[PDB]
RNA sequence: GGUCCUAGGCUACACACUGAGGACUUGUUCCUCCCCUUUCCGCCUAGGG
RNA sequence: GGUCCUAGGCUACACACUGAGGACUUGUUCCUCCCCUUUCCGCCUAGGG
């Protein structure tokens, strides 16, 4: 091989809370809409809604992230605002297999991700 | 191709430099003229700009000079952006850096990272 | 003003052991040369020489604690030894007061670092 | 000026790519042909050297590669060398890098940062 | 005055971290970017045989 | 078969982090770098009125 193939790992584990949402660019849209909707709609009765949902996006997904954050400020008559943090993640391609002895061998890349916490206002 | 929906913070920072991000902006390019306005201690805030292909640059421009300049307060304003060739609507950005501090309430401010 | 002024701020503290020194580009070299030379020698009757130190030096500094170290060795008859580590280190320059109201509007630079262990071996 | 003493780890990695580091080289260039070199996977190994006025940039190209090289087993080595041009005594160093594991007890190994 | 001991103190950076500026077959290039070498009884405080 | 409920599941990245390659009065430049649009009874699993 004159050059390493393009494996990556998996940014490593996701502290995720219950109304923590990734956003991945391989799910259909409407999926992922859709379950952030119902998280903050909760069921028919109101019943089991979320005050807020925090939505986070690396690299390609950032976009997404913004249009879902923004579909459901965009249906809450209102009762929905959107409130967006940008941060920086350290990403880690494998280059040489992690073996039982010595630690494995990789490439170090920088990307930027988006959390928009969105969240339900109500009057008084 | 032509985009539309004074400036995305004129409420927060009415002079401030704005750096338009297109794809295709090198960002050597963008940074260089960004990092020389912020060395002018009168230049007091800077906003990039972006949309669509251009998002994912728009914050990494913002991400870098938060690297080099400790102390800056954020607002992460999200829009949606209207495009010409077919008309589409496309996610989008603008970030404002204030070397002066911005009220806590503004939704999608971050307080400046701490340096330990 | 049309441009900030250089204003160093103190490379966060130096956790400091007793067996750490630090080498500066201010003092004469001789005083820090000396001032190791006695910490690993101790008294006239060798009484508290330490078994080792740990010679820090950053930027410019990096020469004079390698000189340090190999001038250590050099007069040891090979019962000193020497072991060079490198790092990279945080700078922050101040562009604007620290008030107790605002975080101080700093420069962020990256300096390379070396940490010289210096040991006595004896025959056994 | 001439350089002299007073492969630097022929005994450790014979084949590795010698990076001469000089006061005048630009990082960026010695960094593109470093990062390239290392790319390739039958590479196993870099040393950067370095001394005088050389030294720091020695070290920072080291420091830059572990950077965007994570795994990397590190030997640093302490050299004098004579420059003669009214001949000075001029301390230097001499960085190992390498994709393969190399002894812990060899004086100067710094085993690779974890980055979990 | 002499001589020994003990306890302290003795400033991590060249904005040189993908450095700066010039030159030239771009790029492991050349030039320019003041001094800092080399202790053996180091110096300075207190205190004690 | 109909209808409601409850619990859980539904993949963070374009090597796009001082990105890549072309072009040109170098540099907030131009051009090239396939799709991913937008739910409103979303889909799947198990269980209970």
């Amino acid at each position: 091989p004159v050059e390493y193939t393009l494996r990556k790992r998996l940014p490593s584990r996701l502290p995720r809370r219950p109304n923590d949402i990734y956003v991945n660019m391989k799910t259909d849209f409407k999926a992922q809409l859709a379950r952030c909707q119902k998280l903050l709609d909760g069921g028919a009765r109101g019943q089991n809604a979320c005050s807020e949902i925090y939505i986070h996006g690396l690299g390609l997904a950032i976009n997404r992230a913004i249009n879902i954050a923004l579909q459901l400020q965009a249906g809450s008559f209102g009762s929905l605002q959107v409130a967006a943090n940008t941060s920086t993640v350290e990403l880690v391609d494998e280059l040489e297999p992690e073996t039982d002895t010595r630690e494995p061998l990789t490439r170090i890349r920088n990307n930027s991700a988006i959390h928009i916490r969105v969240f339900r206002v109500t009057p008084k | 191709s032509e985009e539309a929906p004074s400036g995305p913070f004129a409420d927060l920072a009415p002079g401030a430099v704005h750096m338009r991000v297109k794809e295709g902006s090198k960002i050597r390019n963008l940074m260089a003229f960004a990092t020389a306005s912020m060395a002018q201690p009168a230049t007091r805030a800077i906003v990039f700009s972006g949309c669509g292909r251009a998002t994912t640059k728009t914050v990494t421009c913002a991400e870098i000079l938060k690297r080099r300049l400790a102390g800056l307060h954020q607002v992460t304003r999200l829009r949606y952006r209207s495009v010409r060739e077919v008309l589409k609507n496309v996610p989008g950005l603008a970030i404002l850096l204030s070397k002066d501090a911005l009220d806590p309430r503004q939704p999608g401010y971050q307080p400046p990272n701490p340096h330990p």
